[PDB]
């Protein structure tokens, strides 16, 4: 019959869990409140954003960042929880970079924000290790057939993130110009940085 | 665990429901999302009362199809509320009274795990590795797909942490080891039946071995 446990409302059930722990005295004032403030104003893809736009304008770090992520992301004091050892993969004209976890959701949540629901899928975490062309076109990019997709599976404590190719039409933008055109999803390496028309 | 969560290379499932810079809302999309994780670092943290590798483990011990139905945060929800109860912090009988209603949990392990290797070799940039033909019935970051397959090291990590098929339940033998970056050809993995280039796995010294 392949049938599923009849269950209380998430929310409920959610909710027990916390006022379980809290009225043992488990959980410290204001922790789960100072928690959600993080994962919703701290932990963002502008990070990861304001890393790229420097790497773009500023050959030695971005030598820096390719070569010891952890490093260069601690200069802008962007370690943390699930973003403590730091690998960046280099796009170039012959390869495309695209970060999955498989297993689970596995993100540099720092410096790329938690991970979207479109990430943690079934969908996702099934298919693009197997057919990331076919991903990224059903996605909405097209990567050119002279162009090597390779997929990174973050299976360990390496935490990842893509440096995009920097596109044409942006020579000589500010920092910020070139801040606003990278996305999350160019973070996670399935989007290419556009330039507007 | 070969567990259901072990999802890449699996066919039949449709489109990812995304579309490339789409708009994907708030962080949470519930005033409760918020709660796993950060009960889940409080568990970690504070009291000390499990690793968040025990957390990867006791979401891939769900009931199989109780695994595939439910959304990911209540998983962690469902898995952290299993880790209190089998610490003995919480009861089942206090989480369902306040829920009010059935608040099934992850099942329990049927392994105990296993410790870190003593035997293990140092690998360098270059070199080619197999990924050791092993069957781990407890927790492994080793995902299904690259067992007994060879690959190249393209990185090895200059930190070392636990082996998680030993803290992962909660054992005192974890030790500690260094990653590697193996870079896979997307053929040695899948054959003919890919479109991609190369896959890089993550992968602990502990599951690999020299290539022949
Ligand atoms: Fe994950």
């Amino acid at each position: 019959e392949n049938a599923a446990p009849a269950q209380a409302p998430v929310s409920d059930r959610a909710w027990a869990l916390f006022r379980a722990l809290d009225g043992k005295g488990l959980v410290p004032d204001g922790y789960v409140e100072g928690w959600k403030k993080t994962f919703e104003e701290d932990f963002s893809p502008r990070r990861g954003a304001e890393l790229v736009a420097r790497a773009w304008t500023d050959p030695e770090f971005r030598q820096l960042l390719l070569t010891d992520g952890t490093a260069a992301v601690a200069q802008y004091g962007y370690l943390g929880p699930q973003g403590e050892y730091i690998v960046a993969v280099e796009d170039t004209p012959t390869l495309k970079n695209v970060i999955v976890c498989s297993l689970c959701s596995c993100t540099a949540w720092p410096i790329l924000g938690l991970p979207p629901t479109w990430y943690k899928s079934f969908e996702y975490r099934a298919r693009v290790v197997r057919e990331p062309r076919k991903v990224l076109s059903e996605m909405g990019t097209e990567i050119a057939s002279d162009i090597e997709i390779r997929v990174y599976d973050t299976t360990a404590e390496t935490r990842y993130m893509v440096l995009p190719q920097r596109p044409a039409g942006t020579e000589g933008w500010s920092q910020e110009q070139l801040q606003e055109i990278v996305t999350k999803d160019c973070l996670i390496g399935v989007a290419i940085p556009q330039v507007p028309t | 665990m070969d567990g259901v969560h072990d999802l890449a290379g699996v066919q039949g499932f449709g489109k990812v429901p995304h579309t490339v810079n789409a708009d994907i809302g708030p962080t949470f999309h519930a005033e409760w999302e918020h709660l796993p994780y950060s009960l889940m670092f409080a568990g970690v943290a504070e009291l000390g009362a499990f690793s968040v590798d025990e957390v990867r483990y006791v979401v891939e011990r769900m009931e199989p199809r109780h695994y595939m139905m439910t959304p990911y945060y209540e998983r962690y929800v469902i898995g952290v509320a299993t880790l209190m109860v089998e610490k003995g912090i919480l009861t089942q009988d206090e989480l369902e009274s306040l829920a009010g209603g059935p608040f099934p949990l992850s099942r329990p392990s049927e392994s105990e795990g296993r410790p870190a290797p003593v035997e293990t070799t140092t690998f360098e940039v270059g070199q080619r590795v197999r990924v050791r033909d092993e069957y781990v019935p407890g927790h492994i970051r080793m995902p299904a797909y690259c067992r007994g397959r060879v690959g190249t090291i393209s990185h090895r990590t200059t930190e070392k942490w636990p082996f998680p098929d030993a803290i992962g339940h909660g054992r005192n033998d974890a030790g500690e080891e260094p990653t590697y970056h193996v870079k896979f050809a997307a053929e040695e993995l899948f054959g003919s039946d890919t479109d991609g280039g190369s896959v890089v796995v993550d992968l602990f010294e502990g599951y690999l071995e020299p290539a022949a």
